[PDB]
């Protein structure tokens, strides 16, 4: 659920969501990592977990359309840069 | 004397287990295609004959080859299994004898239907008209006697040779335990 | 398992010739044939090929015919002419995989157990290599359950011997532009790479549009791979990444600046020499 | 566009004068491509007693105006002086006068040709010296060199004989008074029969004699080409017919040449393409361009391709910026 | 009755590559094969394909061992869509240039007797280099006059080689121009051969290795600059002739500095531009 740019959960949040005390959060996250559900690290000093990859899941058509929109943005950026390079270097590449 | 590229469509279906027609319909049909291949070779030394099975979907065993030893040898290990797909088999045979070695040769298909055909009348007549346009003759043997009648086959042959074409044939053999080679006399001589 | 397939230019040009001749004959869309070659410990090498009679019904994906007797005869003759080449796979010019390809591959596996399919697009409306290599593999699912025979991609590249390279370079007097410098390093990449990436993303977008509207059903594996891609997309606003990027850019520009200074000094040297020569020549002529 | 406007203003200024400069006005009108004005001016001059103006103007028009421009001025006039003027625009008088001038002033040194003939040692130089003689005597009606060196000319064979026969037409440039019998005498019937090269050269020579000025020769060559059987004869006839009909978009000639082209023969095809270009010269006929370019892209004969390559450029003659699309496509 | 000099032999890309590959494979011998094609007009002899045949011989001669193979190959190619029949033969002369010997002339005589316009093609593999391929087409002259008629300049554009002239060119045989007409698909495939994958273009280059290479080249440029300073002090105490031989067996600091500058500029500019392009494209 968390967006890719933050994707940095905290011990209290995990405890509240999973109905377990803050102490067991580390063991829960380590079990997840060991099994292979999520990938990341644990920073006890700052009391945070940096999740970098969660297992793929089945998505509905609304989420597929969201992925399509994101692809549209990505393709627009690619085309913009291609046009920039072509226009600026037309002199050397004709 | 007439050049002819004749592809044989043999039926290795599960109804060939039946022993009604001599020592198993498989062996009866083996002898039948033996006599037919020998007859074609004797009729013309340059004549070329091949082999196709009408198993679950289809299988081409020996494309047009002037010799018959390879065809007969491959005929062994034709153990029966599966259903019969008449339309697909005949289409594959049509393609194979469209890709002939010699284009002056004529085109023929000898089919051994020893099992019911599940193709409707409309598809079979459509195939008949297509083959008539492409100038193919289809000699059909109503082997097996699973219906021993115009089991959507007389319509096929009549559509083929319509308007006094007298090119195709339909020899229907009774379950009489008489060698299928002994029974066949129309296509071999009076073709 | 194949790690790479090397397709020599003669194979490609022979495929083109086969396609052209069958097309001149008429009434055909795809061409098929055999790929003779050799093995180099998981690095294939396709060196030669020969045509094979082949026909198919444009409606039924189950009425197709391949003359394996002719295949065997021509393979015997090719072996008699060059022993070191043995059947390795089959090729077809169809723009994309057809549904009869697994059946044809099963037929050819009786001549080469590790048969490799190579699709050669003789009319490439794209920007990339013309060869795509596939190997038949059994796929075991978790919900798709029945294990089907699917085609798995294998890296394909074009290599050449010395004679083939010489011949291709001689024939390449159509449009020759080497310019190995920054010009080629800007055209062969950058522009080409961005265009190809846009093409692939457009293909993904078209498939996603079809899925969302409802023309095609959902493929959980494709959706999972797309999730992985979008996860891999990096973030370029991180302070650490920005700082590292600036550091490396500064180093590269240091080297560039030193090179430009060397260039300027050399240019000045040339100007001084030229002026000396011209002044001396004028003095001597006077 | 601005040049045309300025030329129109100049024409108006010429008109509004005590003694208008009708000659310069006709030049500017040729530039503007307005045969109506020149026809009107000629009509006014005849209505007056300025036959000298009329004759000089018509001479200048024939000498420096296009055939379509001349034809319109000959159709506007039509719909004793008028017959005389039209005979000037039709070009008969000018051709005859030039022929007379060249016949009378015919200073040419035959010693140089004799030296070249003696030095000749191969077929290439033989055909070269035949061509050089034709160039030297173009329009002079004289064939003394060929007449005296008859046994030396017989060495030429094949296309050398073709060129040798066409040299006669080159020499007799404009000698249209009696060309049919003049060529028949050189190419006698039932005399050494079986020289397709000679017959084709004769047709080519008639075309060269009547170059840019056809008439009955167009129809004669059309019939001869239709009845032709040998490829050499067809090639010579195509070249001659193209030269005769040069500039006149005659659909019958175009269709006959197109059929000869589609016959798909190299020797016939080259001449057919060149003749199509010559016939539909200047005109931007989309049909002609389409047919020629399509056949160039469809044929498998480099000779036909060469002929059509010249023909297309001839077709697009004159048109400055109307040729951009074709130029770009052909270059690509 | 002419045989003109504007006649050309059209060799397909496939035929040329097959010929060169077989010839190079048989480097010491004169390996040989047949050419299939059509006789289009009197100004074209189209060669569309060639196939080698079973042959055996020494470094002084090569001969075919079976004709059954040739017949069967012709039939089995016709069956797959190549009805073209033999129009000549090709064999390789490894390093002797292009010409025909006595045995070659006898073979060409047999081929001429069969078909009037049959041609022989000699391809020399080892003398061929990347840009150019040494290949020529030949036909014989009877015991007569001039062998051919010239109706154009196309024939006289090749300047026959001294070796061919010594070995009998224009006396026992004459050459025919070779042309390489191609179709659209052949052109496109030849152009596409060298095209690389798109990802290779955007792929970056290990920064450790890149920095190491930059460091190495700059360190080299330092010594080159020392030597350049030393060399600049010369070129005034040097004879106008002595300058040319001054750079024989001795390094040229100016040239090496220019080369290093070019390589460094290309590498660094490409890397920076690729880095920026990726920075934008990938989020
Ligand atoms: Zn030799």
């Amino acid at each position: 659920t968390r967006p890719a740019n933050h994707r940095q959960l905290t011990f209290e949040e995990i405890a509240k969501s999973a109905k377990i005390t803050v102490n067991e959060v580390e063991l829960l996250v380590m079990k997840a990592l060991s099994v292979g559900l999520v990938k990341g690290s644990i920073d006890e000093v700052d009391k945070r977990v940096h999740m970098t990859w969660v297992q793929p899941r089945v998505l509905d058509l609304q989420q597929i359309k969201g992925m399509k929109d994101r692809l549209e943005f990505w393709c627009t950026d690619v085309k913009s840069m291609e046009m920039l390079v072509e226009h600026q270097a037309h002199d050397i590449l004709t | 004397m007439v050049l002819e590229s004749t592809m044989v469509c043999v039926d290795n279906s599960e109804y060939m287990r039946n022993g009604d027609f001599l020592p198993t319909r498989l062996q009866a049909q083996q002898d039948a295609v033996n006599i037919v291949c020998h007859s074609k070779t004797r009729s013309n030394p340059e004549n070329n004959v091949g082999l196709i099975t009408l198993a679950n979907d289809c299988e081409v065993l020996t494309t047009l080859t002037p010799d018959t030893g390879r065809i007969l040898s491959k005929l062994h290990t034709v153990q029966p299994k599966g259903k019969i797909t008449f339309c697909t088999g005949i289409r594959v045979a049509h393609l194979a004898l469209k890709h002939r070695q010699g284009k002056n040769h004529k085109m023929r298909i000898i089919a051994f239907v020893g099992s019911p055909v599940e193709d409707n009348e409309k598809d079979l007549v459509k195939l008949a008209k297509r083959l008539k346009k492409e100038k193919v003759n289809v000699d059909i043997i109503n082997f097996g006697e699973e219906e021993v009648n115009t089991e959507k086959l007389t319509a096929f042959v009549n559509t083929l040779n319509g308007k006094d074409g007298t090119g195709s044939h339909l020899v229907t053999v009774p379950p009489g335990p008489s060698l299928a080679d002994a029974l066949i006399s129309s296509p071999i001589l009076a073709g | 398992a194949v790690q790479k397939v090397v397709v020599h230019p003669l194979v490609l040009l022979s495929v083109v010739d086969h396609f052209n001749r069958i097309g001149k004959v008429g009434n055909q869309k795809r061409v098929v044939g055999v790929l003779l070659g050799s093995w180099q410990k998981k690095v294939l090498d396709v060196s030669n090929s020969f045509a094979v009679p082949f026909d198919e019904d444009d409606k039924d994906d189950s009425v197709w015919f391949l003359d394996h007797d002719y295949l065997e005869n021509m393979y015997g003759m090719f072996k008699k002419v060059n022993a070191r080449e043995r059947i390795v796979g089959w090729y077809h010019t169809g723009p994309k995989l057809h549904k009869n390809d697994i059946a044809i591959n099963e037929l050819m596996k009786r001549y080469c157990p590790n048969s490799v399919l190579v699709i050669i697009d003789v009319k490439p409306k794209d920007l990339g290599l013309p060869t795509e290599a596939y190997i038949s593999v059994e796929e075991v699912h978790d919900d798709g359950t029945p294990t089907s025979k699917t085609f798995e991609h294998v890296t394909s590249e074009i290599g050449a011997e010395e004679a083939e390279e010489v011949g291709v370079e001689h024939l390449l007097r159509d449009i020759k532009d080497t310019t190995v410098g920054t010009l080629s390093q800007r055209i062969t990449n950058q522009v080409h790479g961005l265009k190809g990436l846009n093409s692939k993303l457009l293909d993904i977008r078209s498939y996603l549009e079809k899925v969302a509207t409802g023309k095609l059903p959902i493929n959980h594996q494709i959706i999972y791979q797309l999730q992985d891609v979008f996860n891999l997309l990096p973030d370029v606003s991180l302070q650490e990444f920005v700082k590292a990027f600036y550091l490396k850019t500064n180093d590269q520009m240091v080297v560039v600046y030193l090179a430009s200074l060397i260039r300027s000094v050399v240019a000045l040297h040339n100007l001084i020499n030229n002026k000396i020569a011209n002044r001396d020549a004028e003095k001597k002529e006077g | 566009q601005f040049r045309n406007k300025v030329l129109r203003v100049l024409v108006k200024i010429y008109m509004n004068l005590e003694k208008p400069d009708f000659i310069n006005v006709c030049q500017c009108l040729i530039f503007l491509d307005d045969p109506q004005a020149v026809s009107d001016i000629l009509e006014k001059l005849v209505k007056e007693d300025n036959l000298l103006m009329a004759y000089q103007i018509c001479f200048d028009l024939y000498e420096s105006a296009s055939q379509q421009f001349l034809s319109s001025v000959i159709q506007n006039l039509r719909t004793d002086q008028t017959l005389k003027m039209i005979k000037i625009l039709s070009g008969e008088m000018a051709i005859e006068l030039h022929l007379q001038f060249l016949i009378r002033n015919n200073n040419t040194d035959l010693m140089i040709l004799k030296n070249t003939k003696d030095a000749v040692r191969n077929s290439v130089c033989h055909t070269a010296t035949v061509i050089a003689n034709s160039f030297m005597h173009c329009g002079t009606t004289s064939d003394q060199f060929l007449r005296d060196n008859l046994e030396w000319l017989a060495r030429a064979t094949n296309w050398a004989k073709f060129t040798a026969t066409a040299s006669l037409g080159v020499i007799h440039k404009g000698h249209e008074k009696e060309a049919l019998q003049l060529m028949a005498t050189y190419l006698p019937k039932d005399t050494s029969p079986g020289s397709a090269y000679q017959e084709g050269g004769g047709l080519y020579a008639l075309g060269l004699i009547h170059a840019n000025h056809g008439g009955d020769i167009i129809d004669y060559l059309l019939n001869q080409l239709k009845n032709a059987s040998n490829d050499i004869v067809r090639h010579g006839g195509s070249l001659g017919l193209g030269l005769a009909a040069m500039g006149t978009a005659r659909q019958d000639v175009y269709d006959l040449l197109k059929t000869n082209l589609y016959q798909d023969d190299a020797v016939t095809g080259e001449a057919a393409g060149l003749a199509l270009g010559l016939v539909m010269l200047g005109s931007k006929n989309a049909q002609a361009i389409e047919d020629m370019v399509g056949y160039a892209q469809e044929t498998q004969h480099e000779k036909i391709l060469r002929g059509l390559a010249v023909g297309i450029a001839l077709v697009m003659y004159g048109r400055m910026e109307e040729a951009d699309a074709l130029i770009e496509s052909l270059c690509r | 009755p002419a045989v003109d000099t504007a006649e050309q032999v059209y060799i397909s890309s496939l035929a040329l590559l097959k010929m060169l590959k077989h010839g190079r494979a048989g480097v010491p011998m004169e390996v040989m094969g047949l050419m299939l094609g059509e006789f289009v007009d009197d100004y074209t002899v189209r060669v569309i394909d060639v196939f080698a045949m079973p042959q055996s011989g020494t470094g002084v001669s090569v001969e075919a061992v079976d004709p059954v193979f040739q017949a069967k190959m012709l039939d089995m190619l016709k069956q797959t869509g190549r009805p073209e029949m033999v129009v000549g033969w090709y064999h390789s002369h490894p390093g002797f240039g292009c010409w025909l010997s006595g045995v070659d002339i006898n073979t060409q005589q047999s081929f001429e007797a069969l078909s009037e316009r049959a041609v022989a093609v000699v391809v020399d593999p080892i003398q061929s280099v990347k840009g150019k391929v040494v290949i020529d087409a030949f036909r014989l002259i009877n015991a007569n006059h001039e062998p051919r008629q010239t109706t154009s300049n196309l024939g006289h554009l090749n300047k026959p080689s001294i070796q061919a002239l010594i070995h009998g060119l224009n006396r026992h045989y004459y050459s025919i121009t070779i042309n390489y007409r191609k179709n659209e698909l052949e052109q496109k495939m030849l152009l596409n051969l060298h095209k690389k994958s798109w990802m290779e273009g955007l792929t970056l280059q290990d920064y450790s290795e890149h920095c190491k290479h930059n460091e190495s080249v700059v360190k080299e440029m330092l010594e080159l600059a020392k030597n350049y300073n030393k060399a600049v002090e010369e070129e005034d105490k040097m004879t106008p002739e002595q300058l040319a031989i001054k750079n024989v067996g001795k390094q040229d600091p100016k040239r090496h500095l220019e080369e290093h500058v070019d390589v460094l500029m290309t590498s660094n500019i490409v890397q920076c531009l690729a880095a920026m392009l990726d920075t934008v494209v990938f989020k």
